[PDB]
RNA sequence: AUCGCUUCUCGGCCUUUUGGCUAAGAUCAAGUGUAGUAUCUGUUCUUAUCAGUUUAAUAUCUGAUGUCCUCUCGAGGAC
């Protein structure tokens, strides 16, 4: 059987992985493809965009979204601001209460111009406060459940939030610098990361944030972690042109 | 690698949990796989920092981070510099807190003299917590905890 | 004059391209088609890129109306966003193991090719030459 | 189904039912360019007919401006025969 | 009957078992000759622990480049050429960064500082 | 499938299209021919090459149209 | 046995509950073409390899299911 001899040509995934110059790509079914050297060079080209997930799957595209409950669409700010939504809510409640007979009575004797919402409110929303939403650049196809995770890949340590500070016990605002969080405390106590560490903690492995305070009460920097010989735990826990665009509008 | 997120706070979201995991080291997994009914946090979670010493020091650091048959324990030499939710979470590592720590502070000012009492879940819970923190490292004035007196 | 309301409307189309139903995605795709043909040439290409990300997954589909509105969205989006971007979306699945995916990508690439076959000359990849053929284009990398 | 045997210089026409839409895009607006058909779907009893209805040629089939932006109007007699 | 579990811990019915194709087993040599039923199960295992451990003890990190390479000699030759390429594309100032002595002849950074601080340069 | 009568009429209509089985050889050779037809058409890449090598426009286009015949090696098998 | 509290069960009130009249006051109740999608609903699948067809891989489809004695597809053995 001839398909079966080409099937003996159907090399090993290790055959591929070792042959190829860029081995990240090589996947499962890659090998049953009539031209895997091409297929892999393509998939390893720049800027190209891989097939969706879901050609394998037996379930169709978002029949997996089937299960859940979902909250209605959330307007743009600059359209809420102009206060349309409340007009429409009010009209809704009115006409859900009114009864059939009164409905037809209003059909025959209309409440002409019940409401108003003036222009320049609209025209200023759409022409004076309209703003760029959040867009995703070339390549990042949406697949099922992708929104299931709001955002990521900020491995940075300094990244703090204000609700984070509040519900962790630390300060929000201009004091997010001079506030070493409750995790920098044990950073100073027993350290950062064993094999990660490429993060320095502010006031624990970094210097004083602007106008920090040394002391051992609540609200200070404490003992910047140092050896018995004086060298800090790492780094320095104590602390020791013309970018104008050419074509731009007035 | 695997760390028990104990006194796992209800609304303290797994997103900022993983952001603190990163702000400490290898944020590889932050998970509190909860009750199949509730959705809120289930008191103990798995936080994987893919480096063992990373998770070790991250744990030493993110401990104390501020996330009726006599099951009340007296806790003195008390740190006056704490908040309610943070103190409750610290006490709750070994049990529930059926009364947040009532700090016996003077009323003239609003600054404490260093004592409190806390209704935990169990008397063995007050035992274990008061044992691990008998004389041990409190915020500024070292802890001293045991079974509480009755007033 | 859609160059104004394109931003207002995008987060509603992305909303309805993450599933709600067949007809939901069929209709959001038609909307993308007409936005693209209106905003041809006014620079709102980041927004149509963003919506490509959401339309392209429906490429494997079966219902006639649904896949048809999808293909329409991709011709509109081809003039409005350019044929590089869409040749890159169509690169990897030309030579795929399967045959359902090979066939959809060759359907698309056929329609991308018929219209605007002459831009692509500067958009094709670099495809190395093995033993008994020559495949690189040295014409294009003469220095000067 | 399409004729598509290549274009010419003979204008097409519309019945009055079919009055107004583009030939393919099925629009109703902004028509820019006139339609041309082939000799073979030009001759005889097919002189001056509706490319769509088959009705009598009275109004002029036209090309929606989208169809001209994408040059889907450079293929020839699109008669559904 | 070997019927795989459901959430409610019963046999999975037969057409469904065939769909999921549990019959097919994958010899993962990295995982202690562990062998897997279910294909996506197999695949996720490459980032699952047992594979992670396998990697660590193999002496090669659990980076994606080897995922779906299950035999260990293949893994080591793969990571061998990978090592070679990483060392290549590293810019190493020791062998690249190069220094002329005063005498109109050139050496590298390393040898320059070597003979510099052992008393000539 | 009368759609297909029309569609392999389309394959017969546009030299350079494809179908799900198309081979790396047909693909890359068609793109290579198209590249040549446009180097000839566009009056300026012709100057680019004419000037890059030291040839002259007749020389240039004669080479190109000779190469147009087997540009990417001999065929597949 | 008596007193009190509680639990359950049962009986009795339960009019505290059918706005008056006439010619029962009178009368009566009328819609698509095409396909096709999706959703419900109903239903149907352990069998043992292997060969092929097939498929991205499964699957499907096709095809048979060690000899000898012997006793009751089953059994002890020379093998
Ligand atoms: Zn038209
Ligand atoms: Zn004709
Ligand atoms: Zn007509």
């Amino acid at each position: 059987s001839k398909k079966k001899l080409r099937r003996m040509n159907r090399f090993t995934v290790a055959e591929l992985k070792q042959l190829v110059a860029r081995p990240d790509v090589v996947e499962m079914h890659d090998v049953t493809a009539q031209d895997p050297k091409l297929l892999v060079h393509l998939k390893a080209t720049r800027n190209s965009v891989p097939v969706p997930r879901h050609w394998c799957f037996k379930r169709k595209y978002l029949q997996g979204k089937r299960g859940i409950e979902k909250p209605p669409f959330e307007l743009p700010d600059f359209i809420k601001r102009t206060g349309i939504q409340e007009m429409r809510e009010a009209l809704q409640e009115k006409e859900e209460q009114k009864t059939m007979k009164s409905k037809m009575r209003e059909k025959v004797r209309p409440k002409m111009g019940k409401i108003d919402i003036d222009y320049q409110k609209l025209h200023d929303a759409f022409f004076k406060w309209q703003t760029k939403p959040k867009l995703t650049i070339h390549g990042d196809l949406y697949y099922e459940g992708k929104e299931f995770e709001t955002r990521l890949k900020e491995k940075k340590p300094g990244d703090l939030s204000d609700e984070l500070r509040i519900s962790l016990g630390m300060p929000v605002g201009p004091n997010a610098h001079k506030v070493p969080p409750p995790w920098l405390i044990a950073m100073q106590r027993y350290g950062p990361p064993p094999s990660y560490p490429n993060l320095k903690i502010p006031g624990l492995n970094s210097p004083i944030p602007e106008s920090c305070s040394f002391g051992y009460h609540a609200g200070g920097w404490g003992k910047p972690p140092v050896d018995e010989t004086g060298k800090p735990l790492y780094g320095d826990v104590f602390g020791t042109i013309d970018r104008t665009p050419w074509g731009e509008l007035e | 690698a695997t760390v028990y997120v104990g006194g796992l706070d209800e609304k303290v979201s797994e997103p900022l949990l993983w952001e603190l995991f990163l702000q400490a080291g290898p944020v590889v997994n932050t998970h509190m796989p909860k009750d199949r009914v509730t959705g809120q946090h289930q008191g103990y979670g798995f936080v994987e920092f893919l480096s063992e010493e990373d998770a070790d020091y991250a744990i030493k650091i993110m401990n104390m981070i501020k996330l009726d048959v006599g099951a009340n324990i007296f806790i003195g030499n008390l740190d006056p510099e704490i908040d309610e939710k943070l103190l409750y979470d610290t006490f709750s590592a070994f049990g529930v807190i059926l009364q947040t720590p009532k700090i016996m502070r003077d009323p003239d000012t609003g600054n404490s003299k260093g004592y409190a009492f806390i209704n935990f879940a169990s008397f063995d819970a007050s035992d274990a917590a008061i044992e691990a923190m008998n004389g041990q490292y409190l915020c500024n004035r070292p802890i001293t905890v045991s079974y509480a007196f009755k007033k | 004059m859609g160059k104004d309301y394109i931003y207002a409307v995008t987060p509603l189309l992305e909303d309805a391209l993450m599933d709600r139903d067949l007809v939901h995605r069929q209709t959001a795709s038609a909307v993308v088609q007409h936005m693209s043909l209106g905003v041809y040439g006014f620079g709102c290409e980041d927004s149509l890129n963003h919506l490509l990300n959401y339309v392209w997954p429906n490429v494997f589909e079966t219902s006639p109306h649904v896949i048809q509105a999808v293909m329409g969205a991709l011709e509109g989006l081809r003039v409005a966003i350019g044929p590089c971007r869409m040749l890159q979306y169509c690169l990897q699945g030309l030579f795929h193991p399967a045959r359902k995916v090979r066939d959809v990508y060759w359907k698309i690439y056929n329609s991308i090719y018929i219209g605007s076959q002459d831009a692509l000359i500067a958009h094709y990849p670099r495809i190395y030459n093995d033993d008994k053929n020559t495949y690189i284009r040295y014409e294009l990398d003469y220095i000067l | 189904i399409f004729c598509r045997k290549q274009a010419g210089v003979a204008i097409g026409r519309l019945c009055e039912k079919c009055d107004g839409k583009c030939v393919i895009c099925d629009s109703y607006v902004r028509p820019c360019t006139l339609v041309r058909i082939c000799d073979e779907c030009n001759y005889g009893s097919y002189q001056g007919r509706c490319v769509i209805c088959g009705g009598p040629g009275v109004s002029d089939a036209y090309y929606c401006k989208e169809c001209t932006i994408q040059e889907k109007d450079r293929d020839g007699c699109p008669k559904i025969v | 009957k070997n019927l795989p579990l459901g959430w409610d811990g019963k046999p999975i019915p037969y057409w469904l078992y065939k769909l999921h194709g549990l019959n097919i087993n994958y010899n993962c040599e990295i995982c202690g000759n562990y062998t897997y039923r279910g294909p996506k199960a197999f695949q996720r295992h490459f980032a699952e622990w047992r594979h992670a451990h396998g990697m660590r003890c193999l002496g090669i990190p659990n980076t994606a480049h080897f995922a779906n390479v299950t035999q260990i000699e293949d893994a080591v030759s793969l990571w061998a050429k990978l090592k070679l390429q990483k060392a290549s594309e590293r810019w190493q100032p020791d062998t690249e960064e190069e220094y002329e002595d005063s005498s109109g002849n050139v050496v590298n950074k390393k040898t320059y500082e070597d003979l510099k601080r052992q008393g000539l340069l | 499938y009368t759609i297909h009568s029309q569609l392999e009429h389309l394959q017969s209509k546009y030299i350079g299209t494809g179908h799900a089985d198309t081979t790396k050889w047909e693909w890359l050779v068609n793109q290579h021919r198209d590249s040549y037809c446009s180097y000839m058409g566009h009056f300026d890449l012709l100057n680019y090459f004419a000037i890059a090598e030291n040839e002259s426009k007749a020389r240039v286009r004669f080479n190109l149209m000779e190469k147009m015949l087997q540009p990417c090696g001999p065929p597949a098998d």
